[PDB]
RNA sequence: GGAGAUGCAGCAGAAACGACACGGCUCCGGAAGAGAUGACGAUGAUAGUGAAAGUUGAGGACUUCCGGAGAACCGGUGAAACGGGCAUCUCCCCUGCCCGGGGUGCAAGCCGGUUUCGGCGCUUAGCCGAAUGUCACCGAAAUUACAGAAGGCGGGCUAUAGCCCCCAUUUU
RNA sequence: GGUGGGGUUCCCGAGCGGCCAAAGGGAGCAGACUCUAAAUCUGCCGUCAUCGACUUCGAAGGUUCGAAUCCUUCCCCCACCAC
């Protein structure tokens, strides 16, 4: 007999998904403080459950203030790859600026191009 | 999915709710969704447009799931939902 | 596989490629597509499904969901690169002026039918 | 407030508490392609800024890799990072007050007795095989809830009966 | 009235803030073994009962990235005291 198929960490991951989806759904209405409360509760349950953030909702939030970042409204997203490949998220509310360095994927593409050169 | 057994640990925010019994007479008859949740308090926005502050331990709640309607005391919902999903065991005896 | 929202049929994918081939007045590269959907001059966004790293296009669809410009996906990036006019692949193409295929992008408004 | 030491597991990240080795940047050596050709380039090209960041966006265009050494800037991770935090322990830098320092504790300690007992400590209540009883009433603070002395006094914690005062939600 | 302490699996008992880390022993079940049985060994060991994963460390609150563990409170269990 199997009554409990869903464990504590599974319901924790479901609460992560539901809370951050409701954060996105409520952040577009005009209440950024309610969305900050959702991100704060999701971050508190992430540090409490010792579970990692999903890669979908990972870069959509700010670590300093906690505002859910709408790209374009209160978040400026620019891709610069002259010196090193990076995608920069800029919070318009407080001013915290984060980025996405892509050096090792460029290294993998570079090794694939070296293999295509040496085979040819 | 949200189950009637794990509704003691599922998140209450984002679910329609009505209360059926309470000691406050004017509390009976409200219908709305859950927005904010603290240790023994729900902040419920009515369909009419009024925000109400409902204590949990004085009333019983009927949560509307995907088709389901589950009646749970707020005495079972004691604690912040953070600590409630940590682990909260509540055993109630209405003698 | 992650940033994609809906499954794209192959026929409307070929319609997207034919629209990119017929337009030839476009913004290629994700920076110009992002600027075009922030300004609102773009009428159609085409995003490749095989983009690795995904972050280069991961800001693209939800922003369109904020701005109301119809966006759609193609499976290969090198085919979009050859349709845009380059020997090397392109991640995303925004269309400013369609021209002779303008009625065609009306059919790509049926992507909204795929949205529901 | 400062110094010194430890720890922030595992995974991830270049890196988990002092700074660093590492990759983007500069130089040198080797290999491969090439002079109206070809390599590369919207997963970004000659390209600039205090190079976190932002403006730029292509008959643009002379390149790419590996290994070694160095002035400045930068870390996809995580709660927390070329840099500031957290907690513990020990010292020295202050201000004011007080001078015997520790250890056991009244079932301590002392006496008749010399195993075992009685007396002092011991009471404006003072038992020890642990006394403080019952009813009515003024009042409304009352024997009703938690609940009982054991050498005494002072501080703090725990649990609530009756009235008074103060604060909050529903309400009108 | 007083001091030095302990509460973890059915019972006796360990355990650095960290992957059921939960040492374990005895017990139950199953395997193995034997003509049968004892002893020895192996897995479940609380549950699904093949790997593996989840819950319980007397109870509550709080600190923390995270509690058997660190702090506070509520408890109980020991040992010995009249001379
Ligand atoms: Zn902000």
């Amino acid at each position: 007999k199997k009554f409990l198929e869903k464990k504590l960490k599974k319901i924790a991951y479901e609460r992560i998904d539901i809370l951050m989806s409701l954060a996105e759904e409520e952040a577009k209405k005009g209440n950024w403080d309610r969305a900050k409360r959702y991100v704060y509760l999701a971050r508190r349950i992430a540090m409490k459950m010792r579970i990692r953030f999903p890669k979908k909702w990972k870069r959509r939030i700010c670590k300093k203030c906690g505002t859910f970042l709408l790209y374009g409204r209160n978040a400026r997203v620019r891709i610069k790859s002259k010196r090193y490949p990076h995608v920069v998220i800029t919070c318009l509310e407080c001013g915290a600026i984060y980025r996405i360095p892509m050096i090792r994927e460029k290294k993998e593409k570079r090794r694939k191009k070296l293999e295509e050169r040496l085979k040819a | 999915m949200i189950t009637p057994h794990n509704i003691l640990r599922h998140e209450l925010i984002g679910l329609k709710v009505e209360i059926v019994e309470a000691k406050n007479k004017a509390m009976i008859g409200i219908k709305g969704k859950v927005v904010d949740e603290t240790r023994n308090t729900l902040v419920i926005e009515k369909e009419d447009g009024r925000e109400v502050v409902i204590p949990k331990d004085i009333a019983v709640f009927l949560f509307q799931l995907k088709g389901c309607k589950v009646k749970v005391d707020g005495r079972l919902l004691i604690g912040r939902p953070e600590e409630r999903l940590k682990k909260k065991i509540k055993i109630l005896y209405p003698y | 596989a992650v940033y994609v929202k809906f499954k794209v049929p192959e026929e409307i994918q070929k319609e997207l490629l034919d629209a990119v081939a017929k337009a030839q007045k476009i913004k290629k590269g994700a920076n110009e597509v992002t600027k075009a959907v922030e300004r609102g001059i773009a009428k159609l966004v085409i995003i490749a499904e095989d983009v690795k790293p995904e972050e280069v296009v991961a800001h693209l669809p939800y922003l369109c969901e904020e701005k109301g410009i119809p966006y759609a996906y193609v499976a290969s990036k090198q085919d979009l690169g050859k349709a845009a006019g380059l020997e090397v692949a392109a991640s995303s193409v925004a269309i400013i002026n369609e021209g002779d295929a303008e009625e065609l992008k009306v059919l790509i408004e049926k992507v909204n039918v795929l949205k529901q």
